[PDB]
């Protein structure tokens, strides 16, 4: 809950529509969402494009390299902290309770107990009494992979 | 002239070889690019999950 500062919002026509998060000395931001990151030093960098993950990624400049999250692909199923609450990971799917999150929560990191990011949320679909999150994770080998439950709608 | 010329009369079997290597190289680069797209789109679209 306390590390959530390092995600900062983007401003689109003056309103927040998403968030850009810094991990591994690399700032990320969903492609689908437009705006300018709400701070100056990270506003400057030309953000390179990765369509196949829907993620613009850029090399955070020098003087706050040591001020970034860490991440691992080690993701046992269970409860994982996240801005609005807990997200339960099971059957290779991240799902949050119904109705929490939505428009504007894209780019929100999902952390584990030890503050390490496990995924960045990009969308959702509401199934039954839960809502499954379309995210960008790293697989057992640890290469980046977009995970989308069927019918996920971008946020 | 006692004969009739055709379009493929003056090609001298090295000029043939040259247009062969040119079209072969051109197609080879193109097809290599295609196979490159195939392999990247295979290991990445699938086979990361």
């Amino acid at each position: 809950k306390l590390e959530s500062d390092k995600t900062f919002p983007i401003m689109l026509n003056g309103q927040v529509n998403g968030y850009a998060c810094v991990v591994g000395g690399r700032v990320f931001k969903p492609l689908h969402v437009e705006g300018r990151i709400d701070n100056e030093q990270l506003a400057a960098i030309k953000l390179k494009k990765a369509s196949i993950y829907d993620l613009e990624y850029g090399d955070v400049p020098q003087c706050m390299k040591s001020d970034t999250l860490q991440y691992t692909s080690d993701k046992p199923p269970g409860f994982y902290n996240w801005h609005h609450g807990a997200v339960q990971y099971e059957n290779n799917r991240f799902t949050v309770p119904r109705g929490v999150g939505g428009k504007g929560d894209s780019g929100r990191p999902i952390l584990d107990n030890k503050g390490r990011v496990v995924a960045i949320v990009l969308g959702g679909v509401n199934e039954g009494s839960r809502t499954a999150l379309s995210v960008v994770t790293w697989n057992q080998k640890g290469v980046t992979v977009k995970d989308t439950p069927e019918g996920s709608e971008p946020w | 002239a006692q004969h009739t010329e055709s379009f493929t009369s003056a090609i001298s079997a090295t000029a043939w070889s040259w247009i062969k290597v040119l079209v072969g190289g051109t197609s080879a680069f193109i097809v290599l690019g295609l196979i490159a797209t195939a392999v990247v789109a295979l290991v990445l679209f699938f086979h990361r999950h």
